[PDB]
């Protein structure tokens, strides 16, 4: 059912867990560094889990897609062909920015954070700065033990703050990925849909130095030896059975003003989906003539497709359930309620009115802000703005440097500049700069930026053509120029004739002012949000509804049972798909082009000892009523005894709108059955060495 | 695909 | 499950019926004039049943559609609005050709039929004529008792012959039709599909004279008092429950040469589907501008739509189950088995070869034969040719007049000419003539007909136009002129200047010769068909398969259970639909435009004492594994105790190909629940007087 | 609709 429960909420969900079928005690699940919860890791954007004592880690194909793509070329395309390291010394680096975060400790610091916020007085900007200084100081203390990365999380609008400390593994290697026709079977047609038939899995291996401490990549590094790892289920998973997921859901907006909903539904989602679709169409055409562009732009294309389709799904979902109407009606009901308590309900009404004014302020410049952000997100402009900002920040002591530009951030900045090599083609990027400039000059006068108007010198096709021709002169297109400027000082940036760099110097003051405006607006939100969100939660509780905070990239538990859903009267989706369903979708053309060894195994009913009797085949994917969102890709699904039964990887079409308005009847997780992982790795793209390592060979 | 957006 | 079992096969299915859940004895069912089987009637092309001691008959809306259409006008459109007679005197006539046939007796005449056939000798034409002469004498003897009509049926390729005698009710009146948006909810979009949400029912009342004997319409007639009628179930139908149907399925071809199947799949179905869709588009376009064309052509359009969608469904189903492949392999297996019986198998082998050569003969002229027949079936040419043929036949003694043109057929001919009044607009029929002329001209030289070529006098658009202009001077457009010609003699036809009559006189000798050719092929079929077909049955039996004759318009029984089906991996169709499903399809536009009373009743959860607690609603339609075909529309569906739980009305998309190759996994009947009939007649289009008469109000 | 075709 509903709920992305923080682990401190285990006493409240202990009864519900036992009732749903959990056979482990809740105390065992409460031990977050124990068995099995200690096997679950964060990737930053996805979840994973250890599945061997020698540092093997399982996650989804879409979570490893980036790593797979980095190691691919047009002539050796691992996305299409798969990857298999017979021995660990055959494993290839997942990239310098790949991470495995292993939970060490959580701490409530709510009281200290609210003090530090209070000490800045009735000044909005000053309030943001004070929270930032408190966070930086706290992280600096927590990171003094070498090998750890800490993160501060704000829950429920700032009502609670917690500090997480994680062992940061920085040498991650690819060990196995199935061919893309398995790992991403159905492609973008089946994405966000059920029935689903996708082998959505892949394996990494985690490494540390010979002394046991984390370290960046080195042939001297050895496999990390996790204290806990999961075991594959020995009991077959069936309809009705208990399942639970622990992972790192990223963001939900279930506590939100109606007007925040309306802006997102009527502007944000359609605008972004539109722009992502236009860029997909461009890169798609270029990649049809140019295999280098196709492989290099593959991970970016997977993102655009996934996000645009998610957004189309959310919009259709809103129409289906009348989300705008529900948000309007529950807002009236809450405001009614607060007024009805006269005196004691006044702080929340004040907050509501403030939050509402803050929205309208964002709304005034929405178009300018998004267009400028995405423009500066193209590769050469992104690099130049990032690198110039860093030179600016390095002039200040480290404690005053903006987050993302402190010493602790240098490894990721450097890593990104190297990774960009496998993701950039000048001729393609010029077309993306073009697209965004064409969109910028479409903007009305009041949504313009002076510094950009000036750099451009006009509002026509000629100014664009001239702008592109100028930028084509940059030397930031090579990894070595980028790393040169990573080290250079501000004065060198200010002297440069590289035109990407000149752009960045030209616009940086505007970007710094926009940033202050945003931090000021955030300081005001910080006064008002906690108060109002506390009231929404009180209202919810008084209505007997489930109360848990919106997702914020921290660890959550969700639980429930294997079950289908009924999208329409007269029909039902069943909980499992099967092998025979994979082959019925075969067309011989991408994305429905399974490997021959798969088509043959299925025809000859070679079920490898993995068949589930109740469905008469090896199961492929299944549905359940767990409540996951972006970030939970890769999370282990555990059965009543804590054993691995699958990996979470998607949601059904009608689920995605639950980000704003939760619908129990149509909200399901799509998971890949652990038996299909096994089956693929026995009969289709074999990895007997990995099976042996996980005690299932 | 339930990867984190953005 | 599979099988359209003749009544004489009851001993063979008694065990299977009991096992599936029937609680009446098989003797109770074997009494074809008792309770409940004597309640089931034939309408000619549909089935129906008595449901009151006062002559009330229930059938499907699509079966009554012609009657409803005959009583509708542009200004008072019963198809749209429904009809409800508050008292029996407000009932309107269903038209002069409407019939209710009540079974009276069945007699095996196999031995005598076959003697008559053998006495003909070696000549094929004489063989056909012997059988026709035998049938006519047998029918004349049977129909000596006034008020009865008799029919001779041939089963299993001519291996068995039975004579049916029926009481022929000739005054049928419309008592109730729900509005079209209920009776045909979903129109042609949902036709042949599940999920279905259609209130597919209507009521007639049977009338007879004051002496109790059948008579044509007259205000002195009174309601027929049937010996038996059905009662509504008092137990809620549920998933898994036993159900059975009795009715009059018209045609199946599960016993067929592979080459017959091939001709049908590759030519006959696609050709007819294309012609029907072309004609639908013309009439549709013309009716959007002229509400009289719209109502007068509604019944015609309903058949073109139903038939062309059915044919599309079959072609898709053939491809789904590789029917060509199955037919070829099966035939090869049968020919193999025959060769392996040496001498003893020779006559079936020879018959196979003779049937195959007869198929080739008819194939040689198929484009001509179809095009001519459909050209001659437009309203004025069909009238002219029918009437001129009747004038030729009336110069012969009755016993020698072509069947369709004897004294016993005169009522029907006459009725047809009157009904046409409500189904003909000259400006529409002229577009239909033009379509058919255009198709005629595309025929190759060797498929043309001298008499039509000559009459046309040209081969281009200008000639087409000049023939149309000639034909427009016909006077056959009025009912009074058609009836004048109905009574007139041959010499009066041959003297006329009416250009439709002139066409008929010119083409008649050609139609008569094509007819003789067809009767000749038919006589060679009489010799070969029984021998091959008996061999197919014997082979099916040695494989342990069900053996039952193909459908032929006579009374059959089919039985099974309420269940859904699985159209693809990851999904299932459930056995029922519900009220809420009807409202979910609402768009406010035809065919998804329910009466506002239906929308109001569902929103207010006014279930009327009819909710099935197990589905949370009043059931609307349901699926079952019974084996039905065209002709079974309107058949009562009975439960374990012989009570009415529904009416048969459709099949699901995947089922229609079972006309040639039976697929058990996706062949289902769609029926309308008895409770939804009652619900509509309580809450939406009330008929309290009818609910009282059937003891459910 | 399962009415008889022709
Ligand atoms: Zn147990
Ligand atoms: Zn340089
Ligand atoms: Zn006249
Ligand atoms: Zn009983």
């Amino acid at each position: 059912g509903e709920g992305m429960w923080v682990p401190q909420q285990l006493p409240e969900i202990a009864g519900p867990l036992k009732k749903a079928g959990l056979k482990l005690s809740p105390q065992q699940i409460s031990d977050l560094t124990g068995d099995p919860m200690g096997a679950v890791v964060a990737l930053g954007g996805c979840t994973a889990s250890f599945v061997s004592p020698n540092g093997l880690v399982v996650t989804n194909h879409a979570c490893a897609y980036g790593a797979i793509q980095l190691n691919s070329t047009a002539e050796n395309n691992l996305i299409k062909n798969g990857f298999n390291a017979p021995t660990t010394a055959d494993e290839v680096s997942a990239g310098p920015n790949a991470r495995v975060f292993v939970l060490d400790e959580i701490t409530d610091v709510t009281k200290d954070a609210k003090a530090a916020i209070a000490a800045a007085g009735d000044d909005a900007l000053a309030r943001t700065k004070a929270l930032e200084a408190f966070e930086k100081k706290l992280i600096a203390d927590c990171e003094a033990e070498a090998g750890f990365r800490c993160r501060l999380y704000s829950f429920s609008g700032g009502n609670t703050y917690r500090l997480f400390k994680n062992l940061e593994i920085k040498d991650v290697r690819l060990a196995y990925a199935p061919p893309g026709s398995v790992g991403k079977f159905g492609g973008d047609i089946d994405n966000w849909m059920w029935p689903r038939h996708t082998g959505a899995f892949a394996f990494y291996r985690a490494y540390v130095g010979k002394d046991g401490k984390p370290a960046a990549f080195s042939k001297d590094n050895v496999p990390y030896q996790p204290k806990h790892w999961l075991k594959f289920a020995d009991q077959p998973l069936g309809a009705g059975d208990f399942v639970m997921v622990a992972g790192y859901p990223g963001s939900t907006n279930r506590y939100a003003l109606a007007a925040e909903f309306d802006n997102t539904a009527q502007w944000t989602y359609p605008t972004i989906a539109r722009h992502y679709k236009n860029q997909i169409a461009m890169v798609e055409a270029a990649g049809k003539q140019n295999a280098d562009i196709q492989v290099k732009y593959a991970a970016t294309m997977a993102g655009w497709n996934n996000t645009s389709k998610n957004y189309d799904g959310q919009l259709e979902g809103f129409k289906r359930i009348d989300a705008a109407g529900q948000k309007l009606r529950e807002e009236a009901a809450v405001l009614g309620w607060l007024k009805g308590q006269g005196a004691k309900g006044q702080p929340a009404l004040d907050a509501h009115a403030k939050l509402l004014d803050l929205l309208e302020q964002s709304k005034a410049t929405r178009d300018r802000d998004l267009t400028l952000a995405l423009f500066n997100n193209t590769a050469m402009l992104g690099s130049a703005t990032q690198l110039y900002r860093l030179s600016i920040e390095r002039e200040k002591p480290n404690a005053e440097r903006e987050s993302g530009y402190q010493e602790r951030d240098l490894p990721a900045i450097e890593g990104g500049l190297k990774q960009l090599e496998r993701r950039y083609v000048a001729a393609m990027d010029r077309q993306l700069q073009e697209y965004w400039l064409n969109e910028y000059i479409k903007l009305p006068a009041d949504q313009r930026v002076a510094a950009v108007d000036a750099w451009l010198g006009g509002n026509d096709a000629a100014a664009v053509k001239r702008a592109l021709d100028r930028l084509a002169g940059t030397k930031l297109g090579s990894t070595e120029e980028r790393l040169k400027w990573f080290a250079a000082d501000r004065k060198a940036f200010e002297a440069s004739n590289d035109p990407a760099i000149q752009y960045a110097v030209a616009v940086m003051p505007t970007l710094l002012k926009l940033e202050q405006e945003r931090k000021t607006r955030a300081g005001e939100n910080l006064a008002a949000r906690p108060v109002y969100l506390q009231a929404l939660a009180d209202y919810k509780k008084s209505q007997g509804e489930f109360v848990y905070p919106d997702a914020n990239l921290s660890l959550r538990i969700t639980f429930g049972n294997v079950m289908g859903y009924a999208p329409k009267d007269g029909m039902e989706y069943t909980p499992f798909t099967t092998l025979e369903g994979v082959v019925a979708k075969e067309t011989g053309q991408d994305p429905f082009d399974s490997p021959k060894a798969l088509l043959d195994a299925v025809a000859a009913k070679r079920y490898g000892g993995l068949e589930d009797k109740r469905i008469g085949s090896v199961p492929v994917n299944y549905l359940s009523d767990l409540d996951i969102t972006g970030g939970n890709a890769g999370s282990p699904v555990l059965d009543a005894h804590g054993k691995l039964v699958g990996l979470a990887f998607d949601g059904n079409w009608e689920s995605v709108s639950s980000n704003w308005v939760f619908d129990p009847k149509m909200t399901r997780m799509i998971a890949v059955d652990g038996r299909y992982l096994r089956w693929i790795m026995q009969e289709v793209y074999p990895a007997p060495q990995l099976l042996k390592e996980m005690n299932v060979g | 695909d339930r990867v984190y957006i953005h």
